[PDB]
């Protein structure tokens, strides 16, 4: 047993910038016995380091490992948008084997301003339940995004819900599917329903028309 | 010329797996000056009478010592098949043979405590070949050819400790594992003599 | 080189039974333990125990102990844990992995993962929404088209277009929870094929507890 510190957790960092991870342990390990791994958005945890100073066999050399008796290092000499993931450091020096906390990588390249369409609701759930129409906002960066839902001309509670996808390994982009589920029945004399989109992204707020 | 039970009596007595030899080829012995030292707690002997190895003479004498709990003095005999019997420790059974099983006492000092007793549990090989494998089963004493890959000391209560023949010989991983038992308040030795006789001389006698 | 293949998301009741299946693709469980290890959702790994079948031996972290049974069938050569007396905290991904011995046990090889459920709510299926894909839109580069999967329960819902063809703008968003115990995620694909929107009429999704399976057409409305 062996609680652990790792990073400070999440990290914004250009392509071509170092990035340094730390795992501090409280009760000392052996010099050479902690690895580091990495899990990408959605997989399962591939070995990056092994002994806190070899390398995994088939990783680029850019994941250098350092550290001893206390304090491990990760340093990434390069980063590239395919690094976004979750480093855990484990210490298979004790027992039980006690993973890291894990630390957040985000590869920070652009700005990108979005792109907003509408998906208001057809008649095949307009024929049964609760039907929800749909924001969705393709391409964006970064994760400071925010919808509010517009109806008929005038603004919406919190009865919306956001939902944002994790970067991409080669777009390194966050895409966003705000929903706003009504009473299958309420959709009378509310003509237009819109998404209203506020981010670094584009001068304005970027409303949109629904009609039809 | 007297036995020479000295080195029995100091440092850190190695456990079951790894156990010290001493072969006396000459010379005149008292064992009961050494049994004195302990505190004797299981003395059982086949092919000769535990009261019959205390004098008679011989063409030489072999004692193996080590650590070994009371708690499974079962597992160490002809009796057992465990692990203790077959991937660990085995005594020919050609010849005669005692086997005591003692303790420590207070009084005594230089005999110093490994901190758990460890042994053996399986030593297998498993063949260059698909996925057949062999039990490798220790015969007349033959340091158990799995130890090479177990340290002195096992660490956890179970583990598992593998390696790679060079291809040829034989691509077979000589795989084996060691299981523990707690620590007992006094350090529990298990010692083994194998003596034998000879053809027309003997040289081990009771030094009375 | 191995490929570790394992089992689906098992929806059990608090206080059942799981056998979750690792396989070990080739044939061959080599001098190699797998060792499991939790995930709670949105959590960090923890250790759950380890066995060889080339030997039978078996270990258990102390918490995980008199509740976990770990065994493997050498012979057919694949490997199951059985975690009996469960509760409801126990809701996390399970992965199988790799061993490598005594001082080289870093988990090499991972599975893909088997999320258990467990609560006794329901099971309810992936009742498909209608996709409607947006007219004016951009001239020609993407033609955004999405079939939303709302209204089920018990999570994972994998929804590739083409039948695991069209893989280059599939965006999938993570299911969120509604007012009922049910979630519901969204599936979105870019087409420049404007006109008439078309090969994407699979909208194949699978449910791996209800095991219903529906495959719409998009139309360009």
């Amino acid at each position: 047993e062996i609680v652990l510190t790792q990073s400070p957790g999440t990290l914004s960092l250009s392509p071509g910038e170092r990035a340094t991870l730390s795992c501090r342990a409280s009760q000392s390990v052996s010099s050479s016995y902690l690895a580091w791994y990495q899990q990408r958005p959605g997989q399962a945890p591939r070995l990056l380091i092994y002994g806190a100073s070899s390398r995994a066999t088939g990783i680029p050399d850019r994941f250098s490992g350092s550290g001893s008796g206390t304090d491990f290092t990760l340093t990434i000499g390069r980063l590239e948008p395919e690094d976004s993931a979750v480093y855990y450091c484990q210490q298979y020096g004790s027992s039980p084997w006690t993973f890291g906390q894990g630390t957040k990588v985000e590869i920070k390249r652009t700005v990108a301003a979005p792109s907003v369409f509408i998906f208001p609701p057809s008649d095949e759930q307009l024929k049964s339940g609760t039907a929800s129409v749909v924001c969705l906002l393709n391409n964006f960066y970064p994760r400071e995004a925010k919808v509010q839902w517009k109806v008929d001309n005038a603004l919406q509670s919190g009865n919306s819900q956001e939902s944002v996808t994790e970067q991409d390994s080669k777009d390194s982009t966050y895409s966003l599917s705000s929903t706003l589920t009504l009473s299958k029945a309420d959709y009378e004399k509310h003509k237009v329903y819109a998404c209203e989109v506020t981010h670094q992204g584009l001068s304005s707020p970027v409303t949109k028309s629904f009609n039809r | 010329v007297e036995c020479d039970f000295s080195p029995l009596l100091s440092g850190t007595p190695p456990q079951v797996y790894n156990f010290k030899r001493l072969v006396f080829t000459n010379c005149n012995y008292n064992l009961t000056k050494l049994l004195s030292l302990f505190s004797v707690n299981d003395f059982t002997c086949s092919q000769i009478s535990p009261a019959a190895i205390a004098s008679n003479c011989y063409s030489s004498l072999i004692l193996d010592y080590f650590s070994y709990p009371l708690s499974m003095k079962s597992d160490l005999s002809v009796s057992s098949a465990g692990p203790i019997s077959q991937f660990n420790y085995k005594q020919s059974f050609s010849n005669p043979t005692c086997l005591i099983l003692a303790t420590v006492p207070h009084n005594l000092t230089t005999i110093t405590k490994p901190l758990k007793y460890s042994y053996i549990n399986k030593c297998s090989r498993l063949l260059s070949d698909d996925r057949t494998e062999v039990p490798q089963l220790v015969n007349a004493n033959q340091y158990s050819p799995c130890v090479s890959t177990v340290p002195s000391t096992v660490w956890e209560d179970g583990d598992y400790y593998r390696k790679q023949l060079s291809p040829l010989e034989g691509g077979g991983w000589l795989v084996a594992s060691g299981s523990t038992v707690a620590m007992t308040e006094q350090l529990q030795m298990g010692f083994g003599i194998t003596v034998q006789y000879g053809t027309d001389t003997n040289s081990v006698c009771p030094k009375a | 080189q191995v490929q570790l293949v394992q089992s689906g998301a098992e929806v059990k009741k608090p206080g059942s039974s799981v056998k979750v299946s690792c396989k070990a693709s080739g044939g061959t469980f080599s001098s190699y333990g797998i060792t499991w290890v939790r995930q709670a959702p949105g959590q960090g790994l923890e250790w759950m125990g380890r066995i060889i079948p080339i030997l039978g031996i078996s270990r258990s972290v102390q918490k995980f102990q008199g509740r976990i049974t770990i065994t493997a069938d050498k012979s057919t050569s694949t490997a199951y844990m059985d975690l009996s007396g469960l509760t409801s905290d126990d809701t996390a991904v399970y992965y199988c992995a790799r061993e490598g011995g005594s001082g080289y046990d870093f988990f090499d090889y991972w599975g893909q993962g088997t999320l258990v459920t467990v609560s006794s709510a329901s099971t309810k299926g992936p009742s498909v929404f209608p996709l409607a894909p947006s007219s004016k839109s951009t001239s020609g580069g993407t033609a955004a088209l999405g079939c939303l999967v709302k209204d089920y329960f018990p999570e994972p819902v994998t929804v590739s277009w083409n039948s695991g063809a069209l893989t280059s703008g599939v965006h999938t968003f993570p299911a969120v929870l509604q007012s009922s115990g049910l979630y519901s995620l969204s599936s979105v694909v870019t087409v420049p094929s404007s006109s008439l929107g078309t090969q994407t009429y699979i909208c194949n999704v699978n449910h791996k507890p209800s095991n219903t399976k529906v495959d719409k057409r998009v139309e360009p409305k």
